[PDB]
């Protein structure tokens, strides 16, 4: 089957939210 | 983090999704001199959590740690 898990342990997903942030972008 | 030495860099980003306030023991500020003010939340294992204290919903998180 299709697997999309890389073991969530906070250090990854949770604390890797950056490109999804509006860093001085005019929309 | 036994000392504040570990925490030198200021959080310029937010966590993927809101963290459980119930697993938060205490809070502390980054450095203050940072471009933007930020407060780190201490989880059960002292994980690095970054949240903006200027937000009304975030203040509630810090509040639970302060009052009785």
């Amino acid at each position: 089957m299709d697997y999309q898990v890389s073991s969530p342990i906070y250090d990854i997903n949770y604390y890797t939210s950056e490109p999804a942030q509006k860093i001085n972008v005019k929309q | 983090s036994p000392y504040s030495s570990d925490t030198t860099s200021c959080c310029f980003a937010y966590i993927a999704r809101p963290l459980p306030r119930a697993h938060i023991k205490e809070y502390f500020y980054t450095s203050g001199k940072c471009s933007n003010p930020a407060v780190v939340f201490v989880t059960r294992k002292n994980r690095q959590v970054c949240a903006n204290p200027e937000k009304k919903w975030v203040r509630e998180y810090i509040n639970s740690l302060s009052m009785s």
